[PDB]
């Protein structure tokens, strides 16, 4: 026998350690066969200027095509013949390259990764081959209404800030982008302390730490003159950006109010509140018997195709709300039932309700951590986000502190009378007027 | 293509309190709701008379 | 829940309203 | 710390259990009914049953079942393939018992009510509609239908003309004949086996022999061709694979991998992929291609899958065939089979490095062999393949009755006689 | 529908035990290989 709690306390702690330059070394051990070593660099899309808006994102395409030590196909053929998989993902705040492999392959793994971060053989040919490809990718991104709409939400959420640009990077910059510029970018932002080299599975921390090629380090200040935040707040703006295209079949709306950064008591409590609203699809087996009254109502009344609440965590700001897809004739009822669930949450939360949304959160947050790659991520990212902590076991404690009053007062700070940030892509003709959305944030009636 | 989009300059229309490209508006706007609701409040109270 | 508090302010309002108004 | 524990009962149902360290436990009853279990008259029942898992059953109403699991933050997947039907159940360690009572009513006392089961019918169109947005799904389906004549050919998705027709008796029957003792395998990834077996023994004892459905295997080469207006065309070309869990089989998987092009690298292209190199040289700029490998209990299918443009269709299709023809003409040096193998072995472990993978892997063996082979032994078997062996199996594709399936503008897609 | 114009294509089906596995869950739903 063994019980949830117990389990929790019995999970393998994460070892954070540090190289002379500030290379961060984490790892969770399990002594099992495949490993997923990763380097989680944290200079993303929000450091890019207007020009280099998609500079990082470009580096990514180059990341795996050569290293002075491995021109051409070397990288890949090396990864392949081992049977390892190599992925690059880039956000607006975090770039990240990682390797999945057999646990005995660390030797060559970690050497490869480290090689990748630093030496990237980039010729005029590869730059001009990657331009054409990203211009094509942009063209394909436009085909995506989810993507197109969430970009919009950031743009308008954060008008006139560096964080509202498209990771992908503004079309034409790609054309223009000077070859020198990639350098400056990397040089300036790939310098840990920023980066963390994390990993999970069968490895011994000890070795990891040791195995980190100590080759180049942060070329930065020792005093406060660095102190000028590179992470300067981004100004919060409650606008809408409506982009009508009656030629498209369905409607995409992203509504969110601004939230807190990565680190905050209120930020787990929010999750438990989104637990309650939920997330629903054309294919959910429970339709009408779902417990989230939003779900139930679109299930029952064919009100929507798919909706999903989200909490987009950033340093200086956030994005928090729902997103729904639906017919052109359904936009307003969807908007009604949604905001209505928000409001009823900050004024009428019941202990039963919060209690269920609590538990859900536990599970979402345990189940994601199944597997080596997920666990890597948690570790890597978790150290630029929340710093070095591994709050995993605390969670259940923190999660457990939620009496429904907690969930309700937390909820009202962000939602109640806050100006929502709205974005949709036609047919939006029925999408509420900004003033209607707004008064949808208080409760006189409706 | 959809990325060459830029939200217009709103500086002219916005105000004092929330005009800071690089700073929080959350510790600004608290009042900015209160002034506007203050006008309502008054309006209502006068009209009541 | 929040109804008592809110019903209490709503009861206040009606009261003072009559009192004064009337 | 404790390894799994299989147990075959008097009934013939297998059960396993690993008390893991972590906070997540998932049960998952695998019943042996696939899609291959229906007939001309039954087609589409598997599918509706799969979508039918939260309807009223003897001890639990559809409301209680749904709300129940929600109360606790639990999942209930119902998954199925052409051979089997995995009903999965995930939840927290403390709630297994509330959940397992759910899994038992859903599987053992389903009550298909005329009104509840009609209400669902529509759902089949919606489901099918979404699944048929990936050309892979219609082609891959149409491949099975063409290469098989009777059993494995019947797809996973209800036929358009049978949707509203799938009556309650049908689902009853299908449960009673196929969801039985001999065909099941309980699996836990964080349960007590002593307590699991008690429960097993109390709730899973029902009789039913195989193929009250019409079990049997057969391979017939055919082509099924779907014209579209889409710029891209997908085709598959496949011959009878080796059977499940046998040497030949295993030899195929190895060879599959020598050509097999499932990018290991993001934004990366394969240097290792022979098909890709070969195809790529006689091919245009834009194009993608991969070896296809499918093994089931009584048959298999092995060959490749192309995605070309209108006019390149043929060039890419024959390019890939020609290169697989090279391996059957003998041409294949040792360096490439070891790589392949390591590729495979790395793959299988990663496949199992996850609870949900592990549980599948275990439940699957349960239904094929009768126990759980450990990873190590598995790794040994793949290794035993002979460099030649691969060649030999390859010789078989080339000299094995073809069966192909495409989708798109097909003015440039070889027919059987074309290749 | 998502545009399939570039090199990016990498979809083709072949896993170990499972092949063309379609899942319908009470919450999520999908189509794998």
């Amino acid at each position: 026998t063994a019980t949830y709690a117990q389990a929790l306390q019995s999970v393998p702690e994460t070892q954070v350690s540090q190289l002379d330059n500030g290379l961060r070394v984490a790892s969770e051990q399990s002594s099992q066969p495949t490993c997923t070593v990763g380097v989680w660099i944290d200079a993303g899309s929000r450091y890019e200027s207007e020009k280099n808006n998609g500079a990082g994102y470009f580096v990514e395409h180059l990341a795996f095509k050569g290293t002075k030590n491995r021109p051409g196909n070397a990288l890949e053929k090396e990864v392949e013949s081992m049977g390892a998989h190599l992925n690059a993902y880039s956000t607006r705040e975090h770039t990240a390259y990682y390797i999945k492999a057999l646990s005995k392959d660390l030797p060559k793994a970690v050497e490869l990764l480290a090689d990748i971060v630093q030496n990237c053989s980039l010729e005029d040919s590869q730059i001009e081959k990657e331009r054409d490809v990203i211009l094509q990718e942009l063209q394909e991104n436009d085909t995506s209404m989810r993507d197109v709409v969430f970009n919009y939400l950031h743009a308008t959420a954060f008008q006139g800030t560096p964080l509202a640009q498209s990771v992908e990077g503004p079309s034409e910059n790609v054309r223009k982008l000077s070859r020198a510029d990639l350098t400056e970018y990397l040089s300036r932002h790939y310098k840990a302390p920023r980066m963390v080299l994390a990993a999970a599975g069968g490895l011994e921390h000890r070795q990891l730490l040791d195995l980190a090629q100590k080759h180049f380090s942060g070329l930065s200040g020792t005093y406060d003159e660095d102190a000028v935040p590179t992470l300067s707040p981004c100004r919060f703006t409650g606008s809408q950006i409506c982009h009508r295209e009656d030629g498209l079949p369905l409607a995409h709306v992203a509504i969110a109010v601004e939230g807190p950064g990565w680190a905050h008591p209120d930020n787990v409590a929010l999750q438990v509140a989104n637990a309650i609203i939920g997330h629903y699809d054309c294919t959910y087996g429970g339709g009408a018997h779902l417990s989230s009254p939003l779900a139930s109502i679109a299930a029952t009344n064919k009100l929507c195709q798919s909706f999903q609440t989200f909490n987009i965590c950033y340093a200086d700001t956030g994005l928090l709300g729902a997103h729904f897809v639906c017919d052109h004739m359904s936009i307003d009822d969807m908007m009604f039932v949604l905001q209505g669930q928000w409001m009823r949450l900050c004024t009428s939360a019941t202990e039963s309700e919060v209690l269920r949304g609590k538990n859900l959160l536990r599970n979402a947050l345990v189940s994601h951590l199944d597997g080596t790659t997920p666990v890597c991520e948690d570790i890597g990212r978790s150290l630029l986000t929340y710093g070095r902590r591994i709050p995993l076991a605390e969670w259940e404690s923190r999660i457990a502190e939620v009496d429904a009053r907690v969930v309700r007062e937390v909820c009202s700070k962000y939602f109640y009378d806050q100006c929502p940030a709205v974005a949709g892509f036609g047919p939006i003709e029925q999408l509420p007027d900004y003033n209607r959305i707004r008064s949808g944030m208080f409760w006189l009636r409706f | 293509s959809h990325t060459d989009i830029k939200v217009p300059d709103f500086s002219d229309y916005r105000r004092p309190e929330v005009l800071d490209s690089t700073k929080s508006s959350k510790e600004s706007s608290e009042a900015r709701k209160g002034f506007s609701y203050l006008v309502t409040a008054t309006t209502t109270v006068g009209v009541a008379y | 829940r929040n109804w008592v508090p809110t019903a209490q302010l709503w009861g206040a309002v009606g009261a003072v309203g009559l009192v004064s108004a009337t | 710390p404790q390894d799994l524990e299989f147990t075959r009962l008097p009934n013939g149902l297998v059960i396993a259990s690993l008390e893991n360290y972590a906070p997540a436990s998932r049960i998952g009853l695998f019943i042996k009914a696939g899609s291959r279990y229906e007939n001309s008259n039954n087609l589409g029942t598997s599918h509706l049953l799969r979508l039918a898992s939260s309807l009223t059953t003897k001890g639990a109403s559809s409301f209680k079942i749904t709300r129940g699991i929600e109360a606790v933050g639990g999942k209930l997947s119902v998954t199925s393939t052409r051979e089997n039907m995995a009903y999965t159940v995930e939840c927290l360690r403390d709630d297994v018992d509330i959940l397992m009572e759910f899994l038992l009513n859903v599987t053992t006392a389903p009550e298909f009510r005329r009104w509840e089961v009609a209400a669902l019918q529509p759902q089949l169109r919606i489901d099918k509609a979404v699944a048929l947005q990936n050309p892979q799904a219609h082609v891959i389906e149409n491949l099975h239908a063409a290469a098989y004549r009777n059993a494995l050919a019947n797809s996973l998705y209800c036929p358009d003309y049978r949707i509203g027709k799938v009556t309650p008796v049908e689902l009853h029957d299908y449960v009673q004949n196929h969801f039985t003792s001999a065909r099941m395998a309980l699996i836990g990834l964080g349960v007590s086996h002593p307590v699991l077996k008690q429960v097993a023994e109390q709730f899973l004892n029902i009789r039913g022999g195989l193929g009250l459905s019409g079990a049997k295997a057969k391979y017939h080469g055919g082509e099924i061709r779907e014209q579209n207006g889409d710029s891209l065309v997908h085709a598959a070309l496949v011959a009878e694979s080796a059977a499940i869990g046998s040497a030949e089989a295993n030899a195929f998987s190895v060879l599959q991998h020598v050509l097999g092009a499932g990018p290991h690298v993001k934004r990366g292209s394969n240097a290792t992929s022979s098909l890709y190199q070969a195809v790529a040289k006689g091919v245009h700029q834009p194009f993608d291609v991969s070896a296809f490998n499918a093994s089931y209990s009584d048959s298999g299918l092995f060959g490749f899958y192309t995605i070309s443009q209108a006019a390149s269709a043929g060039d890419v299709i024959k390019a890939a065939y020609n290169q697989v023809k090279t391996i059957a003409q003998g041409n294949l040096s040792n360096p490439d089979v070891q790589a392949a193998k390591n590729k495979l072995k790395a793959g299988y472990l990663m496949s199992v490095e996850s609870s949900e993978g592990f549980l599948d892997e275990v439940g699957s063996q349960a239904l094929a062999a009768g126990s759980y082979t450990p990873p190590s032994t598995v790794l040994q078997q793949i290794d035993a393949v002979a460099d030649a062996d691969v060649i030999n199996a390859a010789k078989k594709f080339v000299s094995g009755r073809k069966s192909m399936a495409a989708s798109g503008n097909l003015g440039h897609t070889p027919f059987i006689d074309e290749l | 529908k998502r545009s399939v114009l570039c090199r990016e294509s990498l979809r083709g089906q072949a896993a170990g035990r499972p092949l063309v596995a379609s899942v319908s869950l009470n919450v999520p739903a999908s189509v794998r290989y």
